[PDB]
RNA sequence: GUCUCGAGCCCUAGACAGCCGGGAGGUGAGCUUAGAAGCAGCUACCCUCUAAGAAAAGCGUAACAGCUUACCGGCCGAGGU
């Protein structure tokens, strides 16, 4: 029913695209609050007990497009 | 003995006071 | 060295010189075990294979033996099964079974029958497309099956095409 | 083929093999692209659950799927490499 993380984080970034070039290069840019509301939508999707390990996912995503963290 | 089997032994202690012959090894403990 | 091998409740082994005779509910298998300095006996209900000697060339030996028996206990118990299913492409293929021997006829279009012989008491029994090779001598069996599938060998042409004939299905 | 000898490493906290079981989710990584979802190509190769489980090693598919391989567990029981 829940649409994936993929199509999840360009809602709320800008950007429509990803990159040539994966982590090197920098397109798009998130936050603290901006990474605790896509963990309070995914709920069976994630193996995860805690709130806390729920948001390590999400950046397991982030990191390997070309994603700061302010 | 190797040093990761220690490190499961002492897990397994860890939550029996709150492999197979690994459990074995932690109940006689 | 020496192994001693448990005899099974439906099981009697007897021995005489280097012959050894296997007798139990599916009927009787008798074999001739003979390698240097192996001595095969019966103390009473176990099966010992001893041998002064520890070379690789003798316990090779000592095993092959040791699944010898084995496999004969296995025989005389539930025994030995082999399935077959007959295959045909073009022709109709007929494979009947014809006193002590199995007879393949109409084989890729020949007039002339195809026909093999049932080595030693096995039982090669037809149903329909279906056939089950079955008895107590391991030694028996497998070569009655495999005389089958090898009967209707063709080495003149393409295999890959031409795969008319009766194969093997279920090893046990 | 077989015989004798030495060396390093693994092993009853159960090795080697074999057979069984498991082989999970976020997630079809992203880009490339109508498409590519372990496995065309570029670059990365990251973290959850757990006893394990690769951004997938080998095959396989137009692509999925399927089969395994790393990896964990069980059976077994002695030396193994
Ligand atoms: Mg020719």
């Amino acid at each position: 029913g829940v649409p994936p993380t993929a199509e999840l984080i360009k809602d709320e970034a800008g950007f429509e695209t990803g990159s040539g070039e994966p982590q090197e290069d920098f397109v798009a840019d998130l936050s603290v609050d901006q990474v605790k509301q896509i963990a309070e939508q995914k709920h069976p999707d994630l193996l995860s007990y805690d709130l806390t390990n729920a948001a390590k996912e999400v950046v397991g995503t982030c990191t390997s497009l070309g994603v700061t963290i302010e | 003995i190797p040093e990761w089997k220690q490190e499961e032994v002492d897990a397994i202690v860890e939550m029996i006071e709150s492999r197979n012959t690994l459990l074995e090894r932690a109940l006689d403990d | 060295p020496r192994v001693e091998l448990e005899i099974p409740e439906d099981v009697d082994a007897e021995q005489d010189h280097l012959d050894i005779t296997v007798e139990g509910d599916n009927g009787s298998v008798t074999r001739r075990l003979w390698y240097p300095d192996i001595d095969v006996s019966v103390d009473g209900d176990t099966v010992v294979i001893e041998s002064d000697e520890d070379n690789a060339k003798t316990m090779s030996t000592i095993g092959t033996f040791q699944s010898h028996i084995e496999n004969m206990f296995h025989g005389v118990t539930e025994g030995w099964e082999y399935g077959m299913e007959v295959f045909y492409s073009h022709f109709p293929m007929q494979v009947n079974v014809e006193g002590d021997e199995v007879v393949i006829e109409n084989f890729l279009g020949e007039k002339a029958p195809r026909r093999t012989t049932i080595h030693g008491d096995t039982d090669v029994e037809i149903d329909g497309e279906e056939l089950t090779v079955s008895g107590p001598d391991i030694e028996a069996v497998g070569q009655t099956a495999a005389d089958i599938e090898q009967l209707t060998r063709i080495n003149d042409k393409d295999v890959r095409v031409f795969q008319d004939g009766v194969y093997i299905t279920r090893k046990p």
